[PDB]
RNA sequence: GCUUUACUGCAGGCUGUCGCUGAGGACUCUCACUCCGGGAGGAGGACACCGAUAGCCGGGCA
RNA sequence: ACUCGUACGGUCACUGAAUCCUGCCCAGUGCAGGUAUCUGAACACCUCGUACAAGAGGACGAAGGACCUGUCAACGGCGGG
RNA sequence: CGCACGGAGGCGAAGAACCACAGAUUUCCGAAUGAGAAUCUCUAACAAUUGCUUCGCGCAAUGAGGAACCCCGAGAACUGAAACAUCUCAGUAUCGGGAGGAACAGAAAACGCAACGUGAUGUCGUUAGUAACCGCGAGUGAACGCGAUACAGCCCAAAC
């Protein structure tokens, strides 16, 4: 499949949203990424 | 067209519009269909003018039959804007009436006679 | 029930439509003002996918390349004239008034100047019989005496491709190919072989129609099937 | 004395008699070849137009609208309906042809507001109505002490809400007493029983 | 769901009548209206179409 | 839509290659044609009625029906004595 | 120095943080309006429909949104009737169009406790399950008046 520029920006964003909650937020809140999406297990849009 | 039963020659019309221009500057004239109709009814009309290009034909439709039962003579003008200019207006007029002529009484009398002969 | 096949037809879907995009030309007569000085040379003889009969490619004096309905015997190089005082040769188009009685004619017009309606199929012809100042009686291929206007144009001679109906199709595949070029859904499943829901003749334990086949003219679409307003049926009597 | 207007009025009392009979036979031939909504410079019935609110001013528009004759153009039920609700032919709409005309006119002119309308005849298959429309944005109207009421925000799309005289008459609002129990103040307030 | 000479109705077809619609129980005409023609013009014509109503048929459909 | 189509067409049905053939029946039902006569709605028209209206009756009478004819490769039938 | 209690660092007496009002900025798609397009792209843009008009997009209008309410149109069936067709469910559900901060209505061709009477319109209480409707079955169902709320009356067309 051939992706467009906008489709690429969205996929790019979804990949960034897939990073873990930083180590410092755990210490600041004194103690979970609920939007964890896998390439196989989960499904994106379009 | 529906109210027109006779075609008035260009020469007779030229005479008629010339007589109307001197009728305002000496005597008195009525401008507009409402003021023409009231003159025929009040009897104070000597010669009534009516345009041929009136759309809708309803506005002026009554003048030929009303003048016949009131003895008032009438004449047809081809264009609307020419009758307005002749009555002394920037706009046009569907109908004009001569309420007592002035220094044109001899001309108006002959125009009324030229039309009666044309039926 | 469900709408019958004849009702699905009128909706004009892909299945019931003719492959118009694959059709060559709408064979109409040339529009001349008056006179006769319009003649052309036959450049090519082509196959028309629409009627299975051949069609002639002609180039006129004024440089107009248009396809025309081909009569029998017309070939490449031949000259055909179109107009009022045209030569009474096979393949020329001139009004019914100018064409002599007892001469086979094709591509006859209904209303003068329409381009031809009658006698256009393979090998058929209309026969011109009686003349008047008002009417020209033309006997159409069905054997019907059609009273026409003398100003209606017509091409002289029978239509080409005659005797097509003489040789059988032999196999279903040949019918398949012919039908894929026309505006017809093929094959035909008998109503008597369908379910009650699908056709008035459907249903039962054995295949037979429900009521008699001869239906009234006033019957609604969905019920008008079988023998439509038959004056009689059968061969005998 | 009689006005010139009173003669146009008296002529339209019988549109099948006299000079008007010939005028309609001629005009309708041109009208049948015109559109659905045709803007016209001057009204065919001056008396009626002026009576309804028309002024020969800027921002006062008149348009002739032709709508088809007869009952409802209704589709037959494609689902189960009891005998009562199985009708197609004898059903008529609850809005008169005059109102369908006024609406078609106001849609052709999305900036203008319907003032009124009047009948200008019919042939065997269609009816003609001329609609007086007003420009609420033109200062020639915003300063008119007779027509400035139509410039108010609450008069926006007035024909579609039945605020026209033809609207109010069709809504059964004519009578102030007996027979108007289910019509006033609105059909909707009375549970749609008007 | 399906059938029919089940009950009741609804589309649809045929037919009369009224409107469009005009001039001079049979007839002529042309100007509305329809169609053909690029146009000139031609065919048809107060009929047909359309709106309305009436009678008949009407498991096609509810 | 059929249709860039026009009866050697294409619509609607039945039977189901070739070969030998395909009898008899039109009373019922269906379709179609005809019809002196009978029957056949509304509008208009005439009578009564009502200062008008409701309403009652008459006159004329379309399709349809009655009646007659055609038709079974139309539904179907081809027995008892 | 947000939610958010970390680390590093920073800002604040030049009065920061914070709050109120006002203003600046305010990408792209979006009624989406130069044209096209799954939020991008291609070569000056009120696209489209209108009014006015210097007849030039010059000046303007419309479009779409909003919890429900409001107004104008389209309009079921399950159900009830112990079946069911009129009736009922119900002018309900749902659909089309449209306005406002509220809508609609509204100054009598009214009422008709018939009078020597009332006096624009909504709404509330009542009149009343009354009158009226109805396979006169099941069911359906007002109004005038009265007591309140609040009150407010005017403009054209034509005559001249
Ligand atoms: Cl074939
Ligand atoms: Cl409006
Ligand atoms: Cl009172
Ligand atoms: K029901
Ligand atoms: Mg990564
Ligand atoms: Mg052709
Ligand atoms: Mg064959
Ligand atoms: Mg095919
Ligand atoms: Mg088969
Ligand atoms: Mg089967
Ligand atoms: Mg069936
Ligand atoms: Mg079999
Ligand atoms: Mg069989
Ligand atoms: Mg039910
Ligand atoms: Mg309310
Ligand atoms: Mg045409
Ligand atoms: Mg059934
Ligand atoms: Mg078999
Ligand atoms: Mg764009
Ligand atoms: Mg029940
Ligand atoms: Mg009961
Ligand atoms: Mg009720
Ligand atoms: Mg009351
Ligand atoms: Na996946
Ligand atoms: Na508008
Ligand atoms: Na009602
Ligand atoms: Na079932
Ligand atoms: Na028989
Ligand atoms: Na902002
Ligand atoms: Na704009
Ligand atoms: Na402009
Ligand atoms: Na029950
Ligand atoms: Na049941
Ligand atoms: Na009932
Ligand atoms: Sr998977
Ligand atoms: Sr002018
Ligand atoms: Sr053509
Ligand atoms: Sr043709
Ligand atoms: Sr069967
Ligand atoms: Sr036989
Ligand atoms: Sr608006
Ligand atoms: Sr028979
Ligand atoms: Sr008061």
């Amino acid at each position: 499949g051939k992706k467009s520029k906008a489709t690429k920006k969205r996929l790019a964003k979804l990949d960034n949203q897939n990073s873990r909650v930083p180590a410092w937020v755990m210490l600041k809140t004194d103690r979970r990424n609920h939007k964890r999406r896998h390439w196989r297990r989960n499904d994106t849009d379009e | 067209p529906v109210y027109v039963d006779f075609d008035v020659p260009a020469d007779l019309e030229d005479d008629a519009l010339e007589a109307l221009e001197v009728a305002r500057d000496t005597g008195a004239v009525k401008k507009g269909t409402n003021e023409t109709t009231k003159s025929i009814e009040r009897g104070s009309a000597e010669l009534v003018f009516v345009a041929e290009d009136v759309q809708p034909e309803e506005i002026v439709m009554h003048i030929p039959e009303l003048a016949d039962e009131k003895g008032v003579p009438f004449i047809f003008v081809e264009q609307q804007d020419d009758l307005g200019h002749a009555a002394g207006l920037e706009v046009g007029s569907a109908a004009a009436a001569v309420t007592d002529a002035g220094e044109a009484d001899a001309d108006v009398e002959d125009i009324a006679d030229k039309v009666e002969e044309l039926r | 029930g469900r709408r019958i096949q004849g009702q699905r037809r009128g909706r004009g879907t892909s299945t019931f439509r003719a492959p118009s995009h694959r059709y060559k030309a709408d064979l109409e007569h040339r529009k001349v003002e008056d006179g006769d000085v319009i003649a052309g040379t036959v450049v090519d003889i082509e196959h028309d996918p629409a009627r299975s009969a051949p069609v002639a490619a002609v180039e006129f004096e004024d440089g107009d390349r248009r396809l025309i309905l081909a009569p029998e015997g017309v070939g490449v190089g031949d000259e055909l004239q179109v107009g009022v005082s045209a030569e009474i040769a096979p393949g020329n188009t001139l009004p019914l008034a100018e064409i002599p009685e007892g001469v086979p004619v094709c591509n006859v017009e209904s209303s003068p100047g329409d381009g031809g309606k009658f006698a256009r199929a393979s090998g058929v012809n209309a026969q011109l019989l009686t003349h008047d100042r008002n009417v020209a009686v033309v006997k159409l291929p069905s054997g019907e005496m059609k009273r026409l206007d003398p100003q209606c144009r017509a091409t002289i001679g029978v239509v080409a491709g005659g005797g097509r109906t003489d040789k059988p199709f032999v196999k279903a595949g040949n019918k398949h190919h012919k039908m894929k070029a026309r505006g017809t859904k093929w094959p035909n499943v008998r109503g008597v072989a369908m379910n009650a829901v699908d056709h008035p003749f459907g249903g039962g334990g054995r295949q037979h129609p429900g009521k008699p086949k001869s239906i009234s003219r006033n019957a609604p679409p969905g019920r008008k099937v079988g023998d439509i307003a038959s004056k009689r049926t059968g061969r005998g009597g | 004395a009689r006005s010139a207007y009173s003669y146009i009025r008296d002529a339209w009392k019988n549109p099948g008699d006299g000079q008007l009979a010939e005028l309609q036979w001629q005009r309708q031939q041109e009208w049948r070849n015109e559109g659905a909504v045709e803007r016209i410079e001057r009204p065919t019935r001056l008396d009626k137009a002026r009576s309804q609110g028309y002024k020969a001013k800027q921002g006062v528009i008149v348009a002739r609208v032709s709508v088809r004759k007869g009952s409802a153009r209704k589709r037959r039920h494609k689902a189960g309906r009891r005998s009562k609700r199985q009708g197609v032919t004898r059903i008529t709409r609850r809005k008169d042809i005059q109102r369908v005309a006024e609406e078609r006119a106001s849609r052709t002119f999305p900036n203008l507001r319907v003032l009124n309308s009047y009948s200008v005849g019919q042939d065997g298959r269609q009816k003609w109505h001329e609609v007086i429309l007003i420009d609420p944005n033109h200062p020639a109207i915003q300063n008119d002490d007779d027509l400035s009421w139509i410039c108010a925000d609450d008069q926006a799309d007035r024909v579609f809400r039945g605020l026209t005289g033809a609207g109010r008459r069709n809504r059964g609002l004519s009578g102030k007493g007996k027979g108007s129990e289910k019509t006033r103040p609105s059909l909707r307030s009375n549970g749609g029983k008007g």
